[PDB]
RNA sequence: GGGAGAAGGCACGCUGAUAUGUAGGUGAGGUCCCUCGCGGAUGGAGCUGAAAUCAGUCGAAGAUACCAGCUGGCUGCAACUGUUUAUUAAAAACACAGCACUGUGCAAACACGAAAGUGGACGUAUACGGUGUGACGCCUGCCCGGUGCCGGAAGGUUAAU
RNA sequence: UUAGCUAGUAGGUGGGGUAACGGCUCACCUAGGCGACGAUCCCUAGCUGGUCUGAGAGGAUGACCAGCCACACUGGAACU
RNA sequence: GGCGUAAAGCGCACGCAGGCGGUUUGUUAAGUCAGAUGUGAAAUCCCCGGGCUCAACCUGGGAACUGCAUCUGAUACUGGCAAGCUUGAGUCUCGUAGAGGGGGGUAGAAUUCCAGGUGUAGCGGUGAAAUGCGUAGAGAUCUGGAGGAAUACCGGUGGCGAAGGCGGCCCCCUGGACGAAGACUGACGCUCAGGUGCGAAAGCGUGGGGAGCAAACAGGAUUAGAUACCCUGGUAGUCCACGCCGUAAACGAUGUCGACUUGGAGGUUGUGCCCUUGAGGCGUGGCUUCCGGAGCUAACGCGUUAAGUCGACCGCCUGGGGA
RNA sequence: GAGGGCGCUUACCACUUUGUGAUUCAUGACUGGGGUGAAGUCGUAACAAGGUAACCGUAGGGGAACCUGCGGUUGGAUCA
RNA sequence: UUCUUCUAA
């Protein structure tokens, strides 16, 4: 899993205050992170019974996580999806 | 899950009743306020008390009589998903006329029989018996 | 129950059908005799029901209940219906 | 994937215009760079040249000759490309990928060889030999009495000795 | 148990046309147009004031009276 | 109008369109309301009249024609627009419990099989038997070995996961929940047709593996018959790898997320305080079991985890057979 | 001189024809179940522990109800 | 251990 000092350099990264932690920006970052640490477990491990249960719950659980930052700034929003390479 | 204040307002003033409460207190609203100033008003409360800072919480007063309770029933008419717009005609009588109904028109909140007086149509919010 | 799903889809209320098709609603259709015979009926009655199996005028080929007492009825014979079930 | 060129139908010459050569192709003399070359850009003369439209115009007919598929419907059998009775039989026969059984531990099984030896195979059981069946789909029931095969070593039988 | 529909189609420019505006028509551009708020396709049908029932809400219904529409052996076309 | 059992809540989860929305301030005036103009033909109907001797009928006046358009307002609410707030919602921080998940090992009993020692005449099974297995030495007994499968006791009206479900131990990867003090974010929310995923067992496809068990099947009984129940066998199957199927009384026969409403006895899991004065008391959370008040219910029952009181949205029901 | 007439041809198009589909009705040897019987034949599965608890799935078998395997449900009885 | 069936008022 995505280790303290690693958040707390994505916190730093995005930091607002540097105490923020409310910026969905570093949110999103923080499950891109993690579950980009979890992509080395899910392309090893398929249908692994409950994948959905702690693989998927984060398929949809950073998928949403997104989507209000999706609908939340059109100047940050256009910045954001740009330093964090996302697709769309 | 909080799709009305309101609804959650006339319910705990329902459940109250039959649980012979004598405060019913909830966190308080703009619109509230102008409702529960019209029971205590059209005495079927009595008292309320708006306090609260940070939030501001309605404290309500039951008003029990002989025992039992004064609110016989106590309704919602326009709900969050169906919402009520009724003219000064098409008013309503509760209980012919003995209950009130709670109307807001533009002039504010007041019940039919005075709204019918003043001539002016609205949105029906509730009935109260 | 929900008026969303009533405004997405209406109350379908039953359309009911009659149970005497053959006279197309009419009150009265003319007919010509094809069988003139008798039937027993089902279990708590025990009769000869005199009974004729009729050819309409749409071409329909029905049976129809010989009311009464006693007829002088024969096949090929222009007859005259009205209707209601026997039980 | 196909069936399917399914079937079925329409256009087709010539002349002119478009555009007295068009689309395009090729490409000089020029011009500049140039490490100057069996150069690079630019540059377009020249030649070459489709296809289409429009309008005429000739015949009975313009893919005019030569050249160059008859199509459709049902069903048998074999899945198919293949192979064969040289010289009366080309298929439903054979082969086939596939399936199943069986054998075989390498100095393999097996075959040719009096033998030596060789093939197997410079391969090693996802290998090889044999038999049967013959894609694919759905499948594949019962009987070991008989005949074979395999396993057993108690007893009966019994060779040379 | 009707989901895709459309090539004058959809838009433009230009010309033509009609009492009139407009693919009304034509030429040339553009690839648009439409549809799950039901396009498309199929079945049935003249429409409304009204009529009948219902406490109402509604439901059904369109003879007679009206208002409109459509048709005139059938299919066509213009003429005046 | 209803969906615990009378028909009826998708097997769950996800999620778009969709519908729905905390709080506070302005703005807007869209919706909404009010007023006014226009029109809503006549007839008809209604009301008040009149006329035919009345009535039917005819007819005068009125109302009505529930609308739509326009104009003038109105500002409470619902929108639209901006700004806020933090309770909703979501992070950060330390911990907590767990059959939560995959991956790889590893144990120990058992069973089977193989081999051997000992030994002898039965064994096995049933209600009785019999098929069967036995002198070719079984059974039994000990010793050695092999293999697959499941993981006694713990263990629990326990635990975890949305369910389907998950049970030796260890390691690697990984999920979810809860609590504690805080810090922050600013409504970031709910539900969700269509869609997407998961989804018992049996079954399917290739491969593998195969101890036990076991459809089919075979024998033996059994009976009037016995394609059964019982016995002795025994194959797919059960196990693994990867895919298909997508159904289960997938049940709590109760869809999801809120809020309110008498209790008692527990279980489990946190976390404060009081001296822990021992396994104590006072708290405060999470989850779960039984009982049960009001209330509800056709009754049965449910009963703060509602089948009570209300909210939002979705699914479904409409006599039985046919189906 | 223009124009008109007539004919000429062109454009459009009715009638009509060809093929191929689609849809719907009727009919069809035969065949599939369904429902129904005031008396038949065969068995007796379910209702009680219905005399092997019942039923859902799914698979196999079988004149017939059914039987059996795996999993689930209680909407099943029993208890020094 | 075994043990089935009772037409139509």
């Amino acid at each position: 899993s995505l280790s303290t000092e690693a958040t707390a350099k994505i916190v730093s990264e995005f930091g607002r205050d540097a105490n923020d932690t409310g910026s969905t920006e570093v949110q999103v970052a923080l499950l891109t992170a993690q579950i980009n640490h979890l992509q080395g477990h899910f392309a090893e491990h398929k249908k692994d019974h409950h994948s959905r249960r702690g693989l998927l719950r984060m398929v949809s659980q950073r998928r949403k996580l997104l989507d209000y930052l999706k609908r939340k700034d059109v100047a940050r929003y256009t910045q954001l999806i740009e330093r964090l390479g996302l697709r769309r | 899950s909080m799709q009305d204040p309101i609804a959650d307002m006339l319910t705990r003033i329902r459940n109250g009743q039959a649980a012979n409460k004598a405060a019913v207190t909830m966190p308080s609203s703009k619109l509230k306020v102008a409702i529960a100033n019209v029971l205590k008003e059209e005495g079927f409360i009595e008292d309320f008390k708006v306090e609260g800072d940070t939030k501001p919480e309605l404290e309500l007063t039951l008003k029990y009589f002989q025992g039992k309770a004064v609110v016989e029933s106590i309704q919602r008419v326009s709900r969050p998903g169906l919402r009520i717009y009724k003219r000064k005609d098409e008013l309503p009588k509760v209980m012919a006329g003995l209950g009130i109904a709670v109307v807001s028109t533009s002039k504010g909140v007041m019940t039919d029989r005075a709204a019918r007086q003043a001539g002016l149509g609205g949105e029906i919010i509730c009935y109260v018996a | 129950a929900t008026v969303n799903q009533l405004v997405r889809k209406p109350r379908a209320r039953k359309v009911a059908k009659s149970n005497v098709p053959a006279l197309e609603a009419c009150p009265q259709k003319r007919g010509v005799c094809t069988r003139v015979y008798t039937t027993t009926p089902k279990k708590p009655n025990s009769a000869l029901r005199k009974v004729c199996r009729v050819r309409l005028t749409n071409g329909f080929e029905v049976t129809s209940y010989i009311g009464g007492e006693g007829h002088n009825l024969q096949e090929h014979s222009v007859i005259l219906i009205r209707g209601g079930r026997v039980k």
